[PDB]
C-alpha cells in the first residue's frame, strides 16, 4: 500500500552538505504533513524537521535549525532535507515519515527504510578478506565451523554471503566495530564434516561504496 | 521540551508472560481529553513501526495483545501474551508540543532455559600475515543468557591488549546469542609465541579451546 | 480539570460579544480560549446571552433525571474555527465560518454540559 523510499544519503566531508529526498507513492502525498526522524549508532530517534500538508508551516529542533531545511515537490511527490554544516554529531540514519491528522492525535503511521548519513574525514576503503580454517582439531566429526574475517573498510554498509546465496543456513554475521576509522566485521558458517573439505565453501564480499567484490575460497590447512 | 524518561532500558521476558515498559514525561502531554502519546516497535534490520497512537488505540493490523494505558505524564505499554515475534527496540512519543520527543528506549527480548556456547578458535590466515598483520578469532555461537566472559592467554599468560568483541542480535528461531572475539596481534608479536587460548565463562567450568603456531 | 461541566462547556463553547467574526477573529479565539497546544482541529463559539443557552436545557422542576440530547427551537448566532493547511502546532492556521442555526447540546440538572461539535463540520 503506502510508501516512502528514501535516497541521497552518503559519506560527507565535516562542514559540507547533503541533500536527501523521499519518494512518496500509494496515498495522496499533497495531503498529508510530513517528517524527517533520525536514528544515531548509539539507537537513539531524534525528530529532525516538519512540513504541514499545506506547505506553509515548518517546525525544526535547535540542534538543527539554520542548518536543515525541509520541502516538499508536490509533482514529483517528494519530500527534500537539504543538510549544511554537517556535523559528526549528524551521523545517522535519516527517516522518511508521514504524520497522522488531529483525529490521529498526530502520530506518525508510516516510515520508510531510510538513508544513511556518516559525517568524516576518514576516506573510502575498501575491505581486506581473510579466510577462517581450523588449525587441527578435526575430531568433532559432526560437522565444522568455518569463517570469514572483513577488515579495514570505511562507510559502513558491506554485505556478506556464501556460496553465492547458496549457504544461508547455520550462518553468523557479526557487527561490525570501529577500529581507528576502518570498521572490521566477522561471519562464521556452519556445514557438516561431509561438505566442505570435499565441497567448495566460498566467502562473498561487497562494498558498494568502493564498487567492490571479493570473493574468497576457505582452504583446509589453515593453523 | 518535554522529556519522555523510558524504562526500564532493557528487559526479557518468557513466553506467555507479560512485558510492561512505562514511560514518564516531565509535563504534561495532554488536551482536550486527549494524550498526544504513541509507542513505536522496531524489530531487528527495521524502521519503527506505529504500534499505539492517542495512548491507547491500536495502530492498524496491531495484535490485541499489545495495550497503551495512562494519562497526563504517566504511560505503559503492555505486552501479554508475550510472543517469540515480539522480541524488539520500542519508543514511546509525545506530539503535544514542539520538539518532538521520544523516550530513550526499551530493549524487549525473550527469555528462554540457559545454553552453553559452542566454541570455535581460528589461527591467523597466510594472507593476513603477508600484509604484516595477526589477528586470532574465537566464535562462541548459539549460547544464553547473553552475559558472557572471554579471556585470551598467549602462552600460558593473559592478553587483554587488542581484543574487540561484539554480539548478534537474538536469534529468531532458538532466541540464542551468539558472539565473536577478535584478538589483534601485530605479526612480530605473533611470531614470537607458540600457544593462544580462547576461554569461555559463564559460571563455574570454563570452555577452553586453542591451537599452536607451530604444530598447528 | 476544573470546576462543571457547564464551566468548561461556556469556556470551550460561548463567547457573547464578538468584535468581528472573521478569520482573525478565529486566530485570536483559539489562542485565548488555550485551543492551540497543539492545534485544535475544529471550534464552535456561540454567542449572544446566557440565558437563551441555559434555557435549552431547562426543566420544569428540579427532580433529578438522566443527562438527555436536545435540538433547540430557535437559531444561534455561532462562530466555527477550522484547522486550514494541516498546521499540527502553533502558529495555527485557521478560517472562519459564520452561522445562524439550531444546536444540538447534552443536557443535565437543567444546564448544557456538552456541545455536538461534529454537526459544525458540514463541507
Amino acid at each position: 500500500e503506502v510508501m516512502l523510499v528514501e535516497s541521497g544519503g552518503g559519506l560527507v566531508k565535516p562542514g559540507g552538505s547533503l541533500k536527501l529526498s523521499c519518494a512518496a507513492s500509494g496515498f495522496t502525498f499533497s495531503s498529508y504533513t510530513m517528517s524527517w526522524v533520525r536514528q544515531t549508532p548509539e539507537k537513539r530517534l531524534e525528530w529532525v524537521a516538519t512540513i504541514s500538508s499545506g506547505g506553509g508551516n515548518t517546525y525544526y529542533p535547535d540542534s538543527v535549525k539554520g542548518r536543515f531545511t525541509i520541502s516538499r515537490d508536490i509533482a514529483k511527490n517528494t519530500l527534500y532535507l537539504q543538510m549544511s554544516s554537517l556535523r559528526s554529531e549528524d551521523t545517522a540514519l535519516y527517516y522518511c515519515t508521514r504524520l497522522g491528522d488531529y483525529g490521529y492525535a498526530y502520530t506518525m503511521d508510516y516510515w520508510g527504510q531510510g538513508t544513511s548519513v556518516t559525517v568524516s574525514s576518514a576516506k573510502t576503503t575498501p575491505p581486506s578478506v581473510y579466510p577462517l580454517a581450523p588449525g587441527g582439531g578435526g575430531g568433532g566429526g559432526a560437522m565444522v565451523t568455518l569463517g570469514c574475517l572483513v577488515k579495514g573498510y570505511f562507510p559502513e554498509p558491506v554485505t556478506v554471503t556464501w556460496n553465492s546465496g547458496s549457504l544461508s543456513s547455520g550462518v553468523h554475521t557479526f557487527p561490525a566495530v570501529l577500529q581507528s576509522d576502518l570498521y572490521t566485521l566477522s561471519s562464521s558458517v556452519t556445514v557438516p564434516s561431509s561438505p566442505w573439505p570435499s565441497e567448495t565453501v566460498t566467502c562473498n564480499v561487497a562494498h558498494p561504496a568502493s564498487s567492490t567484490k571479493v570473493d574468497k575460497k576457505i582452504v583446509p590447512r589453515d593453523c | 521540551d518535554i522529556v519522555l524518561t523510558q524504562s526500564p532500558a532493557s528487559l526479557a521476558v518468557s513466553l506467555g508472560q507479560r512485558a510492561t515498559i512505562s514511560c514518564r514525561a516531565s509535563e504534561s502531554v495532554d488536551n482536550y481529553g486527549i494524550s498526544f502519546m504513541s509507542w513505536f516497535q522496531q524489530k531487528p534490520g527495521q524502521p519503527p513501526k506505529l504500534l499505539i497512537y492517542a495512548a491507547s488505540n491500536q495502530g492498524s493490523g496491531v495484535p490485541a495483545r499489545f495495550s497503551g494505558s495512562g494519562s497526563g505524564t504517566d504511560f505503559s505499554l503492555n505486552i501479554h501474551p508475550m510472543e517469540e515475534d515480539d522480541t524488539a527496540m520500542y519508543f514511546c512519543q509525545q506530539s503535544k508540543e514542539v520538539p518532538l520527543t521520544f523516550g530513550a528506549g526499551t530493549k524487549l527480548e525473550l527469555k528462554r532455559a540457559d545454553a552453553a556456547p559452542t566454541v570455535s578458535i581460528f589461527p591467523p590466515s597466510s594472507e593476513q600475515l603477508t600484509s604484516g598483520g595477526a589477528s586470532v578469532v574465537c566464535f562462541l555461537n548459539n549460547f544464553y543468557p547473553k552475559d558472557i566472559n572471554v579471556r585470551w592467554k598467549i602462552d600460558g599468560s593473559e592478553r587483554q591488549n587488542g581484543v574487540l568483541n561484539s554480539w548478534t542480535d537474538q536469534d529468531s528461531k532458538d532466541s540464542t546469542y551468539s558472539m565473536s572475539s577478535t584478538l589483534t596481534l601485530t605479526k612480530d608479536e605473533y611470531e614470537r609465541h607458540n600457544s593462544y587460548t580462547c576461554e569461555a565463562t559463564h559460571a563455574a567450568s570454563p570452555i577452553v579451546k586453542s591451537f599452536n603456531r607451530n604444530e598447528c | 480539570q476544573d470546576n462543571s461541566r457547564y464551566t468548561h462547556f461556556l469556556t470551550q463553547h460561548y463567547d457573547a460579544k464578538p468584535q468581528g467574526r472573521d478569520d482573525r477573529y478565529c486566530e485570536s479565539i483559539m489562542r485565548r480560549r488555550g485551543l492551540t497546544s497543539p492545534c485544535k482541529d475544529i471550534n464552535t463559539f456561540i454567542h449572544g446571552n446566557k440565558r437563551s443557552i441555559k434555557a435549552i436545557c431547562e426543566n420544569k422542576n428540579g427532580n433529578p433525571h438522566r443527562e438527555n440530547l436536545r435540538i433547540s427551537k430557535s437559531s444561534f448566532q455561532v462562530t466555527t474555527c477550522k484547522l486550514h493547511g494541516g498546521s499540527p502546532w502553533p502558529p495555527c492556521q485557521y478560517r472562519a465560518t459564520a452561522g445562524f442555526r439550531n444546536v444540538v447540546v447534552a443536557c443535565e440538572n437543567g444546564l448544557p454540559v456538552h456541545l455536538d461539535q461534529s454537526i459544525f463540520r458540514r463541507p
